[PDB]
């Protein structure tokens, strides 16, 4: 409907002639900007910017620390965990588990909990935004829309279009940045610059304030109204929406389990070169970090200020109208903002970005999710497998991954307050913090032993699901509708939580391995972070020395490490100024 | 419900000249300010909307400004055709209230 | 009250001082 004029018919068959066109011409190595450009753009996916703008509509500029943190933890890749996994010569992180512990229940519990972490917070989210971008677009429901994804999807990857190149995740990148920078000088030319942003967002609100449910009626201002603390990064410690003990403390576990414990981005940095050339790709990857502030989080203000009585719905049945979502509208922040102020021809150009942005970040994750299940999971059942048969149920795989994200998207749809980004990181919040505890405590604490990490697995599986399981049944609140939660398992934020989970996971592992029998130094050579340059030969629980050799010379590694210093002062400096 | 207050209920300029209407919030709306203007026997047409925004058509000696609770409509070279009533309204929340009208007259 | 850009300034001081309080951690016990 929106994109039914010619240009952005063109412009849209272009980009899928071209992408057609590649795929089908297809028929440790990579220097950093390579590698830095990859992770970006496993990283930063359509479910990005969905998220970020909604969340920037609705709340501010606070969630732009979910992406800041993340230059920390990317630094605590490229110097703490890369080193050991490429000391270690793994290349899972069920198969580095494996080797720090020994057994086959470690391996084979990661592999299923990061299965169901890609299904949640990676695959349906991704499906979900994409059929958010295809509804604006064309006016279609969500099913269509998501039927129409799963198609093109298929296209590509029939096509081959999901295929690795040496540089094609930096192309991605660059098309990601170059469309968002579009938008964005778009977004800050209609709100009149940068300081109209500020003058604006605190006065829009929608107009449609009331609803003819007698049991809403007259909503109160302080749920149309955006909030006071807008334009603050920390926000107060218990009443804020993100607090900033939270903020920064539970969402580095959460972070750090992203960057560092999961294959999605770890599959990515271990492809370099060296590791200093893991390092300066992780420096790029942060400068890039940066960047989701000015290109996701203030666009969605500007949306919210362009599109009140859309992007900020407060009445359920206009909610219900404008998205199909009775609890909030703002995951149309990014999709509004591209098909109402992009002009002709440069949509269709955004929605190709977009698109673009999906199939980057589908791409490593249905290659990690492939790996996992192939490496991790079926070979221990059929350890005689031969590469076709891998290869084959790699594929099939991913397509059961894929239909089991579309049945799951129900419950993405019905994120609390119609936020998406709140989704991703609440489930991330409930599911990883005990694994971020357990690799923590397998790099540095080497007393941790099988039995005290896999306890703590469990037991953080538990505890975390003693959360997820009431927020789901509960239903979907709003500030209109708050929903039945008992306010003392939902009112703490999912970021205290995973502070808690995180604590609770490393000392049920602390406490499990320190009353069983240690592991031996003599199998942990190289394992641990302890041990990155033990040149002793290790007893499992030419070449491949190649591998796994974290030698960097002194003049690169101290310009690479100064790099990280002044990456780390302009964060710092960036935390400042937006605090 | 903002009340808007404009404190001159009648300003007199000569042609040419340049002329400030001011509006004062009863509180801090986030520039979200509109100004109309009136002719005699004419409805009211939209000058300026987020304080400095100006409609669509308008010439550019209409120039809004301000912000917290101050905000200026400003005329730069006053024609012969400006004197009419000019009204703020507050968008910043709902229900919509107005200024009490200011007229310009030559 | 501070400027932004004021606040950035000292938010980047107070990293550079424990910028210098991990190295000197780090020189003197490991
Ligand atoms: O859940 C934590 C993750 O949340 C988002 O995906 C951010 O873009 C990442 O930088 C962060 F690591
Ligand atoms: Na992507």
């Amino acid at each position: 409907a929106l994109i039914d004029n010619p240009a952005d018919i063109l412009v849209i068959a272009a980009y899928f002639l071209l992408v057609i066109g590649v795929g089908l011409w297809s028929m440790r190595s990579m220097v950093w900007w390579p590698v830095g450009a990859s992770l970006f753009a496993s990283n930063i996916g359509s479910g990005h910017f969905v998220g970020l703008a909604g969340t920037g509509a609705a709340s501010g500029l606070a969630v732009a620390g979910f992406e800041w943190n993340a230059l920390f933890v990317v630094l605590l890749l490229g110097w703490l965990f890369a080193p050991v996994y490429l000391t270690a010569g793994v290349i899972t992180m069920p198969q580095y588990l494996r080797k720090r512990f020994g057994g086959r229940r470690i391996r084979l519990y990661l592999s299923v909990l990061s299965l169901f972490l890609y299904i949640f917070t990676k695959i349906s989210v991704d499906m979900f935004s994409g059929a958010v971008f295809i509804q604006q677009a064309l006016g279609w429901n969500i099913y269509a829309s998501v039927i129409a994804l799963l198609g093109i999807t298929m296209i590509y990857t029939v096509t081959g279009g999901l295929a690795a190149l040496m540089y094609t995740d930096t192309v991605q990148t660059f098309v990601i940045l170059g469309g968002a920078c579009i938008l964005m000088g778009y977004a800050f030319h209609e709100v009149g610059g940068y300081s109209g942003l500020f003058d604006k967002y605190l006065g829009a609100a929608t107009s449609l304030t009331v609803s003819e449910d007698p049991a809403v009626g007259n909503i109160s201002s302080f749920c149309y109204r955006p909030r006071p603390d807008s334009y603050h990064l920390l926000r107060h410690p218990v009443t804020g929406d993100l607090p900033w003990p939270a903020l920064l403390l539970g969402l580095t576990i959460v972070s750090g389990w992203y960057w560092c414990s999961d294959q999605v981005i770890v599959q990515r940095c271990l492809a370099g070169k060296s590791l200093t050339h893991i390092k300066a790709g992780c420096i790029l990857c942060g400068y890039l970090k940066l960047t989701p502030m000015f290109l996701m989080v203030m666009p969605g203000m500007i949306s919210r200020i362009l599109y009140p009585d859309e992007v900020a719905c407060v009445v359920p049945e206009v909610c219900r109208r404008v998205c199909g979502t009775e609890v909030g509208c703002s995951n149309i922040a990014y999709p509004r903002l591209v098909v109402k102020l992009m002009p002709n021809g440069l949509r269709g150009l955004m929605l190709a970005v977009m698109l673009a942005a999906l199939m980057s970040s589908l791409a490593s994750i249905f290659n990690s999710s492939s790996t996992l299940f192939t490496m991790d999971i079926y070979t221990r059942l059929r350890p005689r497998a031969g590469d076709r048969e891998l290869l084959l149920v790699g594929r099939l795989w991913v397509v059961f991954i894929v239909v089991v994200s579309v049945a799951w998207l129900p419950v993405v749809q019905a994120a609390q307050g119609g936020q998406l980004f709140d989704y991703i990181q609440a489930v991330s919040s409930y599911l990883a913090p005990p694994v971020s505890a357990v690799f923590v405590l397998a790099l540095f604490v080497p007393r941790v032993n099988e039995q005290g990490a896999f306890w703590g697995l469990i037991g953080g599986l538990l505890m975390g699901l003693a959360r997820l399981i009431p927020e789901f049944s509960f239903g979907s609140g709003s500030c209109v509708q708050p929903s039945a939660c008992p306010a003392f398992l939902c009112g703490v934020h999912y970021l205290y939580f995973a502070i808690v989970l995180f604590f609770c996971s490393g000392l049920l592992t602390l406490t499990v391995s320190l009353c069983t029998a240690p592991i031996p130094r003599k199998h942990l050579h190289r394992l641990v972070f302890s041990l990155r340059h033990s040149k002793e030969e290790r007893e499992d629980l030419a070449a491949a020395r190649r591998l796994e050799d974290i030698s960097e010379d002194p003049s690169w590694a101290r310009v690479v490490n100064l790099n990280a210093l002044l990456m780390m002062a302009v964060a710092v400096f960036l935390w400042g100024f937006y605090a | 419900x903002x009340x808007x207050x404009x404190x001159x209920x009648x300003x007199x300029x000569x042609x040419x000249x340049x002329x400030x209407x001011x509006x004062x919030x009863x509180x801090x709306x986030x520039x979200x300010x509109x100004x109309x203007x009136x002719x005699x026997x004419x409805x009211x047409x939209x000058x300026x909307x987020x304080x400095x925004x100006x409609x669509x058509x308008x010439x550019x000696x209409x120039x809004x400004x301000x912000x917290x609770x101050x905000x200026x409509x400003x005329x730069x070279x006053x024609x012969x055709x400006x004197x009419x009533x000019x009204x703020x309204x507050x968008x910043x929340x709902x229900p919509x209230x107005x200024x009490x009208x200011x007229x310009x007259x030559x | 009250n501070l400027q932004p850009w004021m606040q950035g300034l000292i938010a980047v001081a107070v990293f550079l001082v424990l910028v210098a309080i991990a190295f000197a951690v780090n020189h003197f016990w490991c």
